[PDB]
């Protein structure tokens, strides 16, 4: 359908780290002139990406996403290196953000002008997951409907912000703020502006592995190029105007303090001021990590059928059936990173591994453009355009050495841990025998306490 | 692969594993909900917040007194309109006021001959007038308008019957209210026979048509017993004076004088300045310029400065002068009458780009008091040290707090800052980084230790230090 490819697309790609990251370009960049530009910056860079896997989605297109990509371009180590990141440091941590955006959007309404304390945010973070882990292991279709009603929420309060921030500057006193004092100016042109970059650049994300399936089911081939270049300037425009219902209301003062800027902005504008906002942006981010609990699962079984990820995983449950030791694999993972300080030492410790992922899946595209033609490209785009995106993402990577590389030098601690494990796995030979009764002895005793049985086989 | 099938599985899995089945998932709800209130008791027994004591637009930042226009611009543009282009400068200082005047019609010494409501056509119009608000009020600055009567000459007041003119005074009110000013301001109250029954009347009036309206007042009175007299009715009223103006030049006795006139009005609203008219350079020396500044921006009150304050207008400093209304510099080309006796250092531009001049001090100070919470409405509570200092702490609820360290003798001590008074929610730590110096020569930037603080005579210093326990 032709709007339909747009407005399934839109949704998708809006997520709830608009309530999170204009605080923290905002403490990277100085002024409201040059946050603005980041905004728009990681607009363009967004489009550049998702058209590199617009085609990259079509040519091989086995099942798994990202991981099975990669799988056909190198297909040893590699790939099981690729998997043991996403399942330690991707999917646990950008879970854990907004399961914690989650807290201090609903403990900020009765803590109006001070900070709430650190460690009763995480415990509040902690009961949402586990309260919201157990709903997907119970009804998977009473789950689902949980998915509608939080859709509606998120575009409610992205629209109630606009529709008071627009009267805000009808009502009198046009340019209210007109600040852009360090639009030039404050700038080191390495250290603040990338980091005020990997807040914007998780602003909106997701458009990698998960357009693919959203395409494919109405099947209208190859128009959905062009109905991405319709969708993303669309949420880089409700991106910016949101910012624009902040820096006017707001002063820069009151911005960089808070921890929710969304209810600074509700507090001033009206006197309800709490059956709206915190309402709405609380149903908003409580539906991040519940479909991100959905789509959790499908990993699994992809990697565990191809010999990676030992079998205790990809088992479904007889009655009420749902992936039942997938999803306590999951939200241990979540919670282990209730041990981090801060909220965007989190979102740089995301965004590091984030963007070596993607960038090493593109160099595997261009190097399936030197070596094995003539795949069946459904879509090849000019090829003078991924060039465009690995040398901007090599100098992502580069200057983030320079800039704290502590939590990106445990970051590459972690993955010489799944190394071993890798050796341990399948390049292990089965010789001495104690191990093989063990292994089958420890799988089962998981079987026997979850009760949990394999796939169709 | 590893497994037992779904058959073989419903065989071995049944017995006695139903009951650690049902008790594994029965302790997950007390675990749960073991951290739901577990959770729920931090939030009640956490530290409430302060809420904020709805402040006015005087509270938040200096204010700027302008006497004299003529010397306001220079020769040729000593009007309204030369001075509507001045607010990008005002805007520089982020002043939030402008005492501006007196601008009325002053012949000399008559009272049917001086009607406050008619304009002095050496300015300008009404209409100029009203160009001068509308531009202002863009960049949010008020404008209090002057109305001391006589304005020309010795008496401010004219000494014969009073009635008529304080009668000219209610009405002069009401009318410039209605062109929208918001704010006034009456001098020398000491030539005022009784002038706590105008003030607290015409308080009633000022207060009678909003509240976001002031009226400062002013007097050569350094007497703090006669100041209280004037604030007996009245509470909702500034009041300058030269309280602050002798010397003294020692710490002890100007910290006398501070906490003195905070104890016995207990903890309203202050507006710290030296004099009602004058400069700083009046009252101070060379060197002292730089250290008042710091402290005025941080007691707990509205600074009042005038013009030139900011760059150390000095009219001993350059001949052929009014003291009164000294040359508002600007440049090089600033003193028309004798060239080369203004040096670069002197006027507004040849100070607008050192990082250490006197200008520079006074942008990051007004930058500071119009933003950092504590500053704006924290508390004030000083502490006893050496000899030569005044070192004081202002604090509000779980904001950034500050430390101010000023040395008024010259002899190069150490702190010895003993606080054993402050409370917990105030109390010193050992280390706290240091925000600024009036004397070059520190690191800005790294936590200094406060029992081996060492002070170089005349040097302020500013620190801060976060809201801990
Ligand atoms: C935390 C969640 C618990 C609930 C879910 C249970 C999951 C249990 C496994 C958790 C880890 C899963 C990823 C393992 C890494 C991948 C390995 C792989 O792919 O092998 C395929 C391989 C093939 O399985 P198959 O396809 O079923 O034949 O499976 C295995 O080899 C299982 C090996 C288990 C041990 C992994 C190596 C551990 C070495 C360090 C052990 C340290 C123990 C602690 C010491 C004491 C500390 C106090
Ligand atoms: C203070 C810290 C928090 C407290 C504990 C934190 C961690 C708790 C475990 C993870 C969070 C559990 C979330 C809830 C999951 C169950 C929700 C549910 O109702 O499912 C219905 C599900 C299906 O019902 P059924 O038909 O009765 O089986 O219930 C279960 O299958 C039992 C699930 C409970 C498992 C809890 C303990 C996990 C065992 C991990 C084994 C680790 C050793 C093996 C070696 C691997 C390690 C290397
Ligand atoms: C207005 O000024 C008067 C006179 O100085 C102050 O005294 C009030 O006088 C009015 C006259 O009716 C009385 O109703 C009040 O009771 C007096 N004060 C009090 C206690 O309210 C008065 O304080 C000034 N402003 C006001 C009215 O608050
Ligand atoms: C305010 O300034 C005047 C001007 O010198 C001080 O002196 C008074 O002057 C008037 C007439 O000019 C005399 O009638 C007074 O008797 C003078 N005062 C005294 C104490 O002799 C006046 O003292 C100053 N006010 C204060 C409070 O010091
Ligand atoms: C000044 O503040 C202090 C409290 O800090 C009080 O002064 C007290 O005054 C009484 C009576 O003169 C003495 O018995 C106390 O010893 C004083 N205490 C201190 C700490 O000085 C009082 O509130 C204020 N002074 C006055 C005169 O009101
Ligand atoms: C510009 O400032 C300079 C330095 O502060 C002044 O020049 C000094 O004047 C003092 C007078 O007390 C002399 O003791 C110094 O010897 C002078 N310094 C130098 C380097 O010669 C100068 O006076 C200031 N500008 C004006 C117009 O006063």
């Amino acid at each position: 359908t032709l709007l339909n490819g747009v407005a399934i697309i839109v949704g998708t790609i809006i997520g709830s780290g608009i309530f999170v990251t204009p605080t923290g370009v905002l403490k990277e960049a100085g002024s409201p002139g040059l946050a603005l530009v980041v905004w728009a910056a990681c607009g363009v860079f967004s489009i550049v990406g998702a058209l590199c896997y617009a085609e990259l989605g079509t040519t091989i297109s086995k099942s798994g996403g990202d991981y099975a990509y990669m799988l056909e371009v190198y297909g040893s180590l590699p790939a099981f290196l690729k998997l043991w990141i996403e399942l330690l440091i991707i999917r646990p941590s950008s879970q854990y953000i907004v399961a914690l955006v989650f807290a201090t959007y609903l403990l900020k309404p009765l803590f109006p002008t001070c900070p709430v304390p650190e460690e009763a945010a995480k415990l509040v973070a902690c009961l949402c997951v586990l309260l919201l882990t157990a709903v997907n292991c119970y009804s998977v279709k009473a789950a689902t409907r949980v998915q509608d009603a939080f859709a509606a929420a998120k575009l409610l309060a992205l629209a109630l912000i606009i529709l008071l921030g627009f009267v805000q500057i009808g009502k009198g006193d046009v340019s209210n703020l007109d600040p852009n004092f360090s639009f030039e100016g404050t700038k080191l042109d390495v250290g603040n502006i990338v980091l005020a970059l990997y807040s914007g650049l998780f602003a909106y994300g997701g458009w990698n592995y998960l357009n693919f399936v959203t395409e494919e089911m109405i099947n209208p081939y190859r128009n959905l190029p062009l109905a991405i270049i319709i969708s993303l300037p669309i949420v880089t425009l409700v991106y910016v105007l949101t910012n624009l219902a902040y820096f006017t209301t707001l002063s820069t003062e009151q911005m960089l303090s808070s921890e929710a800027v969304a209810v600074d902005f509700g507090n001033y504008h009206l006197g309800v001021m709490s059956w709206i906002i915190p309402v709405f942006v609380g149903l908003s981010c409580f539906g991040s990590v519940n479909g991100s609990l959905f789509t959790s699962s499908r990993l699994f079984f992809v990697g565990s059928r191809e010999g990676h990820l030992p079998s205790i995983l990809s088992m479904i449950h007889p009655q009420l059936l749902t992936p039942v030791p997938s999803l306590v694999f999951t939200c241990v993972m979540t919670l282990l990173y209730a041990f981090s300080k801060d909220i965007f030492s989190v979102i740089n410790f995301f965004s590091f591994f984030n963007w070596l992922c993607v960038a090493l899946a593109i160099i595997g595209m261009i190097w399936l453009r030197h070596r094995k033609p003539e795949l069946e490209r459904p879509i090849k785009v000019n090829l003078a355009l991924p060039v465009f995106f690995i040398l901007a993402c090599l100098f992502l990577i580069a200057v983030s050495f320079w800039k704290t590389p502590v939590e990106c030098g445990i970051g590459f601690t972690i993955i010489l841990s799944g190394l071993p494990v890798y050796f341990f796995g399948v390049w292990w030979k089965n010789k001495p025998k104690w191990l093989l009764q063990g292994i089958f002895s420890t799988t089962v005793l998981c079987q026997k306490l979850m009760q949990v049985v394999p796939q169709e086989t | 692969t590893g497994l037992s099938k779904e058959e073989l599985l419903k065989v071995a899995g049944s017995p006695g594993w139903v009951r650690t089945r049902w008790a594994l998932l029965l302790l997950f709800w007390l675990g749960w909900l073991g951290m739901l209130a577990g959770a729920v008791v931090i939030i009640v027994r956490a530290p409430r917040c302060r809420e904020l004591p709805a402040q006015k637009w005087w509270h938040t930042g200096a204010l700027y007194r302008i006497g004299d226009l003529q010397a306001f611009q220079g020769h040729g543009a000593g009007n309204l309109a030369g001075l509507k282009g001045r607010l990008d400068y005002l805007s520089s200082l982020k002043v939030k006021g402008l005492v501006l005047g007196p601008i009325h019609k002053n012949q000399k010494d008559d009272v049917a001959q001086t009607d406050l409501l008619q304009i002095d056509p050496n300015f300008g119009s009404k209409e100029d007038f009203d160009s001068l608000l509308q531009s202002a009020k863009k960049k949010s600055i008020r404008v209090i308008l002057d109305l001391t009567p006589n304005y020309r000459g010795e008496n401010s007041w004219f000494s014969t019957q009073v009635d008529t003119v304080a009668t000219k005074v209610k009405d002069a009110l009401e009318f410039w209210l209605q062109a929208g000013v918001d704010g006034f301001q009456v001098r020398d109250i000491e030539n005022l026979k009784d002038a706590s029954s105008f003030l607290a009347e015409w308080q009633n009036i000022t207060k009678g048509f909003s509240e976001d309206r002031l009226l400062i007042a002013g007097t050569n009175s350094s007497d703090l017993q006669q100041i209280l007299s004037l604030l007996e009715s009245n509470k909702d009223l500034l009041l300058t004076s030269s309280y602050l103006s002798d010397s003294g030049s020692t710490g002890e006795h100007t910290k006398s004088l501070v906490t003195q006139y905070l104890n016995a009005t207990g903890n309203r609203w202050c507006s710290w300045s030296l004099s009602q008219a004058r400069l700083l350079t009046s009252f101070l020396p060379a060197q002292l310029l730089r250290l008042y500044q710091l402290m005025l921006f941080t007691l707990p009150g509205t600074p009042v400065f005038s013009y030139g304050d900011e760059i150390g207008l000095d009219a001993a400093a350059l001949p052929g002068q009014p003291m009164e209304a000294p040359v508002m510099l600007w440049d090089e080309s600033s003193f028309p009458d004798i060239p080369g006796a203004v040096s670069a250092n002197m006027t507004v531009k040849g100070q607008s780009e050192d990082p250490g001049s006197l200008l520079s001090l006074f942008r990051r100070l007004s930058d500071q008091r119009s933003k950092e919470r504590s500053l704006l409405h924290g508390d004030f509570h000083a502490f006893s040290a050496g000899p030569g200092l005044f070192s004081y702490i202002r604090h509000w609820d779980q904001n950034e707090r500050f430390l101010v360290v000023l040395n008024f003798g010259d002899v190069g001590l150490s702190a010895g800052l003993q606080a054993s008074d402050l409370p917990a929610s105030a109390s010193l730590p050992a280390k706290a980084d240091l925000l600024l110096s009036t004397q070059p020569g520190r690191e800005e930037g790294s936590p200094l230790e406060l029992e081996r603080l060492k002070l170089e005579p005349h040097e302020g210093l500013l620190l801060r230090f976060p809201y801990a326990a």
